């Protein structure tokens, strides 16, 4: 029992260095070999060789508390192991383990509902793009750097604020072209689908177009060859060519004559496709995966309506949008020099995007930084000593773990944590709900989390606190395999 | 090396705690040690672990003697110092974890000892000063769960006279007590009830040939340590002057002359108390022999052959801060233990005599002031505010071992009686020493006297900045 | 393995302040010093905790004599010459592993002192004059912060004051003294201390030798004496025929520190004198050279003016306590404030904070020429130092700034001690003696150092947070000679 | 045996892996720093004294040398020289911030000090950074001669690399379209003086027995121009020898059908063959360097050919003369005469060998120098005294500052130090005083007082027209502090084998 309790607390020190916007970032060598500098919990997660199956529950916890906020996953993490530890000491005390989770169920059941009173919502809209900017600094403020974010949360908003429309909203029409290159400032906005190409045969103002789709990419006996295989490649381009395309897409590289072909009946030579775009390009034009060159036909084809080259970003790129939505499809173009930066952005920029789609149903939003651990903290640990019986312990242990979270927002920042978790405690009895931890300070100083700014998703607390509960009761009423 | 020998120090010191903590209470395990020579003993007394028991690191060792020190002062109760101060060490340890400084803890635990000697004060119940109903609830709260049960009929009597005669109005009425001028004399032979009490000091010694001046109405003590000096006692003409050493027949003429009595062999307890009850003094130069030579002391000498034996009675003496307790039986195993119990019984009705208070035990105490500063730690901030309050919760161990052996749970045990105590405020609840139910002190009587347990408390503080204060034992191992 | 025995005589001389690291300042630690015979040794202070160590490495026993040369000055800083000596030798090191010679590093220390204590020379004080009284004020209110008597002690500092300076000797050169024993203790009980005064004399609380004198005996002559004035059967009948021949002398206020005079008040309406039982030698003795007198044991025998001067003898109740009133006397021996309380007891650790604010008051009495505390010195000097280094250019250029480097431990151990973080306190009082020199209007800005209570920066100059300017200079002098010595031995 | 995989073991292996691959590097700072040896492993002797040239060649097997030699990677794309400077800088950054790590301050402290500093030193550069450009640098040049003379000065070289300075800045400037070391190159002529050099506007290359035909070309052409061909030029059983004689005579008759003056390949020609491949009645080339493929096509504009009879626009098309001559005795390639002229190559004509090396290590950062003092005018001095004076500023900026940062500001400050104590460890003088009197008059006297790398005493740099690029060091000592924080800032790293 004690062993896997261990397993957790160790889960949980490997992720509590990563907490909050000065996380260490670690270091991957996977198994294949990868190199990631990266601080998302999600992905080490995802990487770690978890072989302890105590461990796994409270890694399947934080992967359903990523399957529907998208973050909170070291949140969940932390208030596990506290949880946890904080058990290991009731059950020292002479507690059962069955106490212990009726009590923290009870803990659980009270802060589910003192939550919901201490919002200080969103303002109108998930319109008005420089209002709804500053609500999403907070999320790529916690994972990138945040003297970065202030143009980030610019260029991670307005093509996400392309379709708030009719309570409706989906996160993977977000994408990302990642080329490399010039810096982050040089990063900028489109609207459609986008990549690079090569050929320059496009014709731009088409109609409802005719989209080539590829699944799969690319003395006189010896010249008669050659004019076979020359009317061969003629008469595959016709096969796409017939029925009329605008574009002939391929995943890999151009060729000489195709592309004389290409420029004979005057269409697109796209090329070099990714082994992830073969879905999405398909999804956006209504396209059906062809493998080779020679089965098309009209039924058998993809429709965007405005294809040319882009030459923002200092590259040539393609464009495709004005779909059945006439919107659907926005990605961004992400530039940077490397490429180990580049992941941490990209993954900044989902997990601000998913924020925004629990902002389109939820508009709540809670103070974070402290504000609300704290809050709870208090409120529970106040609510313990009101009922009598063992409980009274296990809820009073509940609340203090409530104050491992901050804790770790603490000794993350280079903050004595003891001194600034006594003073936030002392300053959140009169100087009420809307103060936290300043994060700047090196001396332990709180600051009020309202005016900063600094608030988070009320629905993400609300179901990060079901599911770490709901982990570490899982994990508690187990004894052990054989193993 | 520093917080790590720290941390050694403390683990030193817990060690010895849980080796003596199961044993203090009404129904205290026996701890049994062997040497390595076939020696098998059994006992129950937690100093009689201390005694032989040999350690091997100077932390356990100062924090033996300081409870070697508390011994020969209020009696007993030192386990509970011992056990006491190791909770408040090891707590200390988890701040010690948080990298907080020694510095911030010692302060907690002194702002810790003054809320404790305060809040004891508070719940303190004042007995009334010398009525015998209450002065014999004070011998059925001190005295009893021992082999006294027996033999107590008497040994209430032989405290209160005891504490009537060990008095001292040296700044004010009659306030300091002691436990050495009180003339115990135990001596076998005879029944129990022959151990009796009077005014004086009785002397196993005498002159050798009593053919003398003996005994006359109000001898004048006059120590010394020649009929030279015999014949220039003559000046103010003492009726007793006091030696050490062998008096001939011809020499007890020869003070006969001078009319003064000296006598052989005394010892120094016999001495110093003659000369407590009387006043003596001692000179023999000749231009100090002045009008200050002469201590007027007694008002009866008296050769008594008390069970065969060459007695000679100081009695109905100056100061009566020196008197007479016989003890007399068969053998000699119960009314050494009554002279132990009723020396601290002696402090006990001290106290009675300065701060008649009685407070509720078991437990009760230490539920009161673990509550009360519990309630007092909600208002302070600042990093001194948790190791306040783990003391708070850390001495609470006199109800948990003393719940721990009688049989029943701590856990639903102690929570229920916590429960009991911070909304019941006036209520003052203390665990009972036989079934292990939660019953009010005050009901059952049980009240230990105010300033022992103050002492207690006091000293288990200074015992935890004590050990705290030792940064390391660089000058050896 | 193992090489450079110069660093192996650094690390045995760092271990040395190792050990006496955190008992620096008065909040520091305890030592444990316990030999295998049993015994074991409680002791928070440098000086005893360096003499009782059972020291092990030859040269590591370098440097416990020559603090013990710091101990026959002053005594004090015994504790900091190790120290500071100990970090010479840590940074001397790291410039010998960069090709440094060790002569250069040595020469680079001598210059760095010297050019130290000239820097300290044109920055001392010595502003505690007579009429510089409040820093006398509230440097005895250092000696008595977190007490009970701090509501009180104000008026309590305004007596001590008044007792220290009027007390004082001047000495056989002329420069003030005060013996710390002459004025003393002297409870008293009922009310509290509140209205607990000094007294221009010794009061003591026994038997009283007469109202036959009267409320002031304008000489009292001090005929004091050890016997008891007790009959037997020129005396040998000791009560009157000696202290009648020494009477007719003039004998004006006869002392009998044993037992009364018979016929001591019939005497005492044509004397005026006493007859005081337990006249304790602590006031005895500090009665007869207040006055000038004799003390004899036998009288028969010159004895007329021996018997020194005292101006009144005053008989009158004091806080329920008609007192022995030897005061305004020839020499200023006499002198108590009558400690208003319970006893010695209920005011026991008051009448401490009372004592021991006499005699660190003291400290800036003799050699008015004084420094700052709280380690400012040594701020100020690294900064200092560092600015005298980058001006050389030589070889000796990166040592003296590992003489600046070093002379900070001393505010990173109280920092330390003081239960804070040692870097931002150091780095404030840096930070506070930079504009100390760069900026030429706040001059009066170098006064800013560590409170030894609570570790924060304050002003010492206007706290009265002193120290003697010699024990600062001869600190650092052989702080550089125990650094020149064991950098010199390989 | 030690193992070391706990947080604070974890940066005590990082740095002490950032400082084995920095001492890989150490020795190679400066223009006269001393070389590396490695080999392939089969016997590919790699003498060199760059120091991405050294890292791509070196093994690199640690978590944190792989993540700064990605910085170190970056730093030659821009102009290549440079890359040893900032990676010895973080490894002094992070050697420097060391010993206060373990003894209990916080990583993300000490890198938000080391930002802080990283901006205020970038402030500072950019007020004391001064332009030189319209002193008489492009017209008048000679100043901007006067830093061409800045690789070779005051030696017996310096006679000589007067005109190498007249002929660099005319490498420069009659090419300058942001130009690079591929647009310039140098060719080693054996025999002569070292005067006797040259710089033709065009390629030269010399020819062997699978490089190039026969003598007696179309030197004084108006018009000649070159074949691009992939395809040989080279000579059942009596079925397979007519058939062969007939190819003999189509690729003969391809010469006087496309018109072709040299056909270039990369495939021998026999100079066995040598009056029998001049029986292909023109000139022709093989085995051709791919410098030689552009030079001649992005310059020249010789076009590419498929087949037998391969006629073109551009094998005779506008270039503006052939040249065939006996540079020191031995005759070269020359397809000169360039319309698209980003091309003139360097003809070292001189006596000895290894001065091949000479010049390629003392030209090859000159034409660098040059075409940098045309690119940038805003510039600095060199020889470490733009460290020194961002250390002075930032030494005042740490103890003018509370807080805990002032530790490490300094700690920032003297890491900088070892910029110019590598350099004269590199030269051989002692590094103690060339650093005391350095700084002495540094922070007395002023600023641009240097390191001279020719007599090893303190000199003025800023006067001995010692120019470095101020934009080059912001982007320096940035990738510096960068590759400092991003090691400081790891402590975990997770493995997940296969097994
Ligand atoms: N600048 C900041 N100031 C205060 N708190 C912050 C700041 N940035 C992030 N946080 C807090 O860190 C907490 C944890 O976020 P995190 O777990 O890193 O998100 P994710 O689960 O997406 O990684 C958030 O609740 C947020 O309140």
């Amino acid at each position: 029992v004690y062993r896997n309790i261990q397993a957790c607390k160790e889960l949980a020190q490997t992720t509590r260095t990563a907490y909050g916007p000065n996380g260490m970032n670690k270091m991957v060598i996977n198994h294949l070999e990868k190199l990631f500098v990266t601080n998302d919990a999600a992905t080490i997660l995802r990487e770690l060789e978890v072989q302890h199956p105590a461990a796994k529950m409270i890694v399947m916890a934080s992967h359903m508390q990523e399957q529907e906020v998208g973050d909170g996953t070291n949140f969940v993490l932390v208030f596990a192991g506290a949880l946890l530890e904080l058990a290991e000491e009731l059950l020292r005390i002479g507690l059962s383990v069955s106490e212990v989770i009726e009590g923290y169920e009870i803990a659980c059941r009270k802060a589910h509902e003192i939550l919901p009173n201490l919002v200080c919502c969103s303002a109108k809209n998930l319109r008005d793009i420089d209002e709804v900017s500053s609500l999403l600094r907070t999320s790529i403020m916690s994972k990138q750097y945040g003297n970065e974010v202030f143009l980030a949360k610019l260029i991670a908003q307005a093509c996400v604020s392309i379709f708030p429309d009719s309570g409706h909203f989906n996160v993977d029409n977000i994408r990302v072209c990642k080329i490399l290159g010039s810096g982050i400032s040089s990063s900028s906005v489109l609207h459609g689908m986008v990549f690079k190409k090569e050929t320059e045969g496009d014709v731009t103002s088409v109609k409802d177009a005719k989209i080539a789709v590829y699944s799969c990419p690319f003395a006189e006996e010896l010249m008669n060859f050659s004019k076979g295989e020359e009317n061969l490649m003629d008469a595959q381009v016709k096969a796409i060519a017939d029925t009329g395309a605008n574009v002939v897409v391929t995943g890999g590289k151009v060729a000489d004559m195709a592309l004389h072909y290409a420029n004979k009946y005057n269409i697109m030579l796209v090329r070099l496709n990714s082994k992830w775009d073969l879905r999405r390009l398909c999804k956006t034009v209504g396209a059906t995966a062809l493998p080779r060159l020679t089965p098309p036909v009209l039924e058998e084809m993809g429709h965007c309506d405005s294809v040319y080259l882009s030459e923002v970003g200092d590259t040539q790129v393609v464009v495709f949008k004005h779909e059945k939505e006439d919107g659907a499809i926005s990605t961004i173009v992400l530039r940077g020099s490397t490429d180990n930066l580049m992941d941490d952005i990209e993954r900044a920029v989902d997990d601000g995007v998913n924020t925004f789609k629990v902002l389109t149903r939820d508009k709540r939003l809670v103070p974070g930084g402290g504000a609300t651990e704290i809050e709870l903290a208090k409120q529970i640990t106040s609510y313990g000593e009101t009922c009598p019986g063992l409980e009274q312990y296990a809820i009073k242990k509940f609340a203090e773990a409530f104050e491992a979270i901050p804790r770790a927002l603490a000794e993350n920042s280079g903050v004595k944590a003891n001194e600034v978790i006594s003073k936030l405690y002392a300053v959140h009895q009169e100087g009420n709900k809307n103060v936290g931890l300043d994060i700047e300070a090196e001396v332990p100083a709180v600051k009020d989390m309202l005016e900063a700014g600094i608030l988070d998703t009320y629905l993400g607390k609300y179901w990060a606190i079901k599911l770490a509960t709901n982990a570490a009761v899982t994990v508690l009423r187990v004894d052990q395999i054989i193993m | 090396s520093g917080r790590k020998v720290q941390s050694g120090n403390i683990n030193a010191a817990k060690t010895i705690a849980d080796i003596i903590r199961t044993c203090l209470g009404p129904k205290s395990m026996m701890k049994m040690l062997l040497d390595p020579m076939g020696g098998i003993v059994m006992t129950n007394d937690g100093n009689a672990i201390l005694r032989e028991i040999q350690v091997q690191h100077p932390a356990a060792k100062s924090m033996i003697e300081i409870s070697r020190t508390q011994d020969e002062e209020v009696g007993d109760g030192t386990t509970s110092v011992i056990i006491l101060a190791g909770e408040m060490l090891s707590v200390a340890e988890h701040f010690l974890e948080q990298q907080m400084h020694p510095t911030v803890v010692i302060s907690a635990y002194r702002k810790a000892l003054d809320d404790m000697i305060s809040t004891l004060k508070k719940i303190s119940i004042p007995v009334d000063i010398s009525d015998s109903d209450m002065m014999l609830n004070i011998i059925n709260s001190s005295i009893t769960t021992k082999a006294i049960s027996r033999w107590s009929s008497l040994a209430c009597n032989i405290a209160l006279d005891a504490v009537k005669m060990v008095q001292f109005e040296e700044n004010g009425r009659k306030e300091i007590d002691i436990k050495k001028y009180a003339r115990v004399e135990k001596i076998p032979g005879g029944i129990i009830e022959d151990s009796c009490v009077l005014r004086g000091v009785m002397i196993n010694k005498d002159v050798t040939h009593p053919r003398m001046r003996r005994y006359i109405k109000n001898p004048r003590i006059v120590l010394l340590d020649i009929q030279q000096l015999c014949e220039d006692i003559i000046q103010l003409k003492p009726d007793v002057v006091i030696t050490e050493k062998g008096i001939s027949d011809l020499a007890q003429h020869y003070l006969m002359r001078a009319n003064i009595t000296a006598i052989r062999r005394v010892r120094k307890t016999d001495n110093n108390r003659i000369a407590r009850a009387c006043g003596a003094r001692i000179v023999s130069r000749p231009e100090e022999l002045r009008e200050d030579d002469v201590g007027t002391g007694a008002g009866l000498l008296e050769i008594k052959k008390i069970g065969d034996e060459y007695f000679t009675f100081i009695t109905d003496c100056k100061d009566p801060k020196a008197c007479t307790i016989l003890l007399r039986g068969a053998s000699k195993e119960i009314l050494s233990e009554v002279e132990r119990n009723l020396q601290d019984a002696m402090q006990v009705c001290r106290n009675v005599l300065l701060d008649p208070q009685l407070v509720p035990g078991g437990g009760a105490s230490e539920m009161a002031v673990a509550h009360a500063l519990t309630e007092k730690s909600k208002a302070m901030t600042g990093v001194e505010q948790w190791p306040y309050r783990a003391v708070a919760q850390a001495l609470e161990v006199i109800p948990r071992t003393l719940i721990q052996n009688c049989g029943a749970s701590t856990i639903r045990l102690l929570t229920s009686l916590r429960a009991k105590h911070t909304q019941e405020n006036c209520e003052t609840w203390g665990v009972n020493g036989e079934t292990g139910t939660l019953v009010d002190m005050k009901e059952l009587g049980i009240w230990e006297p105010l300033a022992v347990k103050l002492q207690t408390y006091k000293t288990a503080v200074e015992t935890a900045v004590l050990l705290l204060r030792i940064d390391d034992i660089v000058s050896g191992h | 393995t193992g090489e450079t025995i110069r660093s192996q005589n650094v690390m045995a001389a760092a271990s040395i302040a190792n050990i006496v690291k955190s008992s620096l300042g008065p909040v520091g630690l305890d030592k444990m010093l316990v030999d295998d015979i049993g015994d074991v040794t409680i002791t928070n202070d440098g000086a005893t905790i360096l003499k009782l160590l059972e020291v092990e490495h030859p040269a590591a026993k370098v440097l416990c004599e020559l603090a013990d040369l710091q101990d026959k000055e002053v005594g004090d800083g015994t504790t900091s010459v190790v120290i500071i000596a100990a970090e010479l030798l840590k940074n001397a090191d790291e410039l010998v592993k960069q090709k440094i010679h060790p002569t250069s590093v040595i020469s680079g220390y001598r210059l760095a002192c010297k050019e130290a204590v000239r820097y300290i020379n044109e920055n001392l004080i010595v502003n505690t004059d007579e009429l510089g009284r409040d820093c006398l004020i509230n440097a005895a209110k250092t000696s008595m912060s977190s007490k009970i008597i701090g509501i009180n002690g104000d008026f309590f500092a305004n007596m001590v004051v008044d007792a220290v300076l009027a007390i004082k000797y001047t000495d056989i050169r002329g420069q003030p003294r005060y013996p710390v024993n002459s004025v003393n203790i002297l409870k008293a009980h009922g009310r509290s201390q509140m209205e607990s005064m000094l007294i221009s004399g010794y009061a003591l609380n026994c038997v009283v030798g007469s109202q036959g004198m009267p409320k002031r005996i304008v000489n009292a002559k001090i005929a004091c004496l050890d016997f008891s004035l007790q009959k037997t059967k020129r005396e040998s009948d000791i009560t009157k025929e000696r202290i009648q021949k020494i009477l007719a002398t003039g004998a004006n206020v006869i002392l009998t520190t044993g037992g009364i005079d018979d016929m001591c008040l019939k005497y005492f309406v044509e004397a005026g004198a006493m007859a005081v039982r337990r006249v304790l030698k602590r006031d005895l003795k500090r009665i007869a050279k207040a006055s000038g007198a004799t003390i004899l044991s036998t009288l028969a025998n010159f004895e007329a003016a021996m018997l020194g001067q005292a101006e009144e003898v005053v008989q009158e109740r004091i806080c329920d306590d008609e007192l022995i009133l030897i005061k305004n006397t020839k020499a200023r021996t006499s002198a108590s404030i009558i400690l208003r309380g319970a006893n010695d007891f209920m005011c026991d650790e008051m009448e401490r904070s009372l004592h021991d604010a006499l005699c660190v008051v003291k400290r800036v009495l003799e050699s008015k020429s004084v420094v700052p505390g709280g380690g400012a010195v040594e701020a100020a000097l690294s900064i200092y130092l560092e600015n005298y280094a980058t001006s050389m250019g030589s070889r000796e250029q990166l040592a003296i700034a590992e003489f600046a480097r070093s002379l900070l431990v001393i505010p990173n151990t109280l920092a330390v001690n003081a239960a804070q973080d040692s870097t931002d306190l150091v780095a404030k009082l840096r930070a506070f003696h930079n504009e100390a020199q760069v900026n030429p209007e706040r001059k009066n800005l170098k006064w800013i150092g560590l409170d030894l209570s609570n570790g924060k920066p304050r002003d010492n100059k206007q706290a009265g947070v002193f120290e003697p300017t010699i024990v600062k200079v001869k600190s650092l002098k052989f702080a550089t000679e125990a650094a020149i010595t064991i950098l010199r031995i390989d | 045996g030690t193992d070391s995989s706990q947080g604070i073991p974890q940066l005590v292996s990082n740095i002490s892996a950032c400082q084995v691959i920095a001492e890989a590097v150490r020795t190679t700072l400066g223009p006269r720093g001393m070389d590396k040896l490695i080999v392939d492993g089969r016997g590919k002797a790699t003498i060199s004294n760059d120091g991405a040239t050294i890292l791509k060649l070196l093994d690199v097997v640690h978590p944190a040398a792989k993540t700064l030699v990605d910085i170190a990677k970056s730093q030659d794309a821009e102009v290549g020289d440079g890359t040893t400077s900032v990676t010895l800088l973080a490894a002094e950054f992070l050697k420097q911030v060391k010993p206060y790590v373990e003894e209990g301050l916080h990583p993300q402290i000490i890198i938000r000090a080391f930002r802080t500093a990283t901006q205020l030193a970038v402030n500072k550069i950019k007020e004391i950074a001064v332009t030189v450009k319209k002193a008489d640098k492009v017209e008048q040049r000679k100043l901007l001669e006067k830093c061409a003379m800045t690789a070779l000065s005051s030696k017996l070289i310096s006679q000589q690399k007067a005109f190498f300075a007249k002929m660099v800045v005319d490498a420069v400037m009659m090419l300058d379209d942001l130009l690079q070391l591929k647009m310039i190159g140098i060719k080693k002529v054996q025999g002569g003086a070292l005067e006797d050099s040259q710089l033709v506007a065009g390629v030269a290359f010399k020819k062997t027995f699978s490089y190039a035909g026969f003598e007696m070309q179309p030197k004084k052409y108006h018009n000649p121009k070159i074949a691009l061909l992939n395809v040989e030029l080279e000579l059942d059983y009596q079925a397979i020898v007519d058939a062969e004689w007939n190819i003999l005579y189509d690729k003969l008759e391809k010469i006087h059908h496309s018109g072709a003056k040299v056909v270039l390949s990369k495939l021998p020609i026999g100079d066995v063959a040598t009056q029998y491949f001049a029986d292909r009645d023109m000139f022709c080339a093989g085995r051709v360097p791919e410098e030689d493929l552009k030079r001649t096509m992005m310059a020249c504009g010789g076009s590419i050919q498929t087949s037998v009879n391969a006629l073109s626009a551009d094998v005779l098309g506008r270039c503006q003369v052939f040249e065939e001559t006996q540079i020191g005795g031995e005759r070269y390639n020359f397809f000169t005469g360039c319309p698209k002229a980003k091309t003139c190559t360097f003809i070292l004509r001189g006596g000895a060998e290894q001065f091949m090396e000479e010049t390629e290590r003392s030209l090859h950062d000159a034409i660098m120098i040059v075409r940098r003092a045309i690119k940038n005018d805003s510039v600095v001095a060199g020889g470490g005294a733009i460290e020194m004076e961002l250390s002075k500023y930032l030494r005042d900026y740490s103890r003018t500052i509370p807080g805990k940062q002032q530790l490490l500001i300094g700690a920032y400050a003297k890491a900088l130090e070892i910029i110019p104590r590598q350099l004269c460890d590199n030269a051989g003088f002692d590094a103690t005083n060339i650093l005391n009197k350095l700084r002495a008059r540094h922070a007395q006297g002023g600023t641009w007082y240097g390191v001279d790398i020719n007599n090893e005493d303190i000199a003025d740099n800023f006067e001995a027209f010692v120019w470095e690029p101020a934009m080059v060091r912001i982007n320096a000592l940035t990738a510096a502090s960068e590759a400092a924080c991003l090691i400081v800032s790891v402590d975990e790293t997770i493995k997940n084998p296969r097994s």
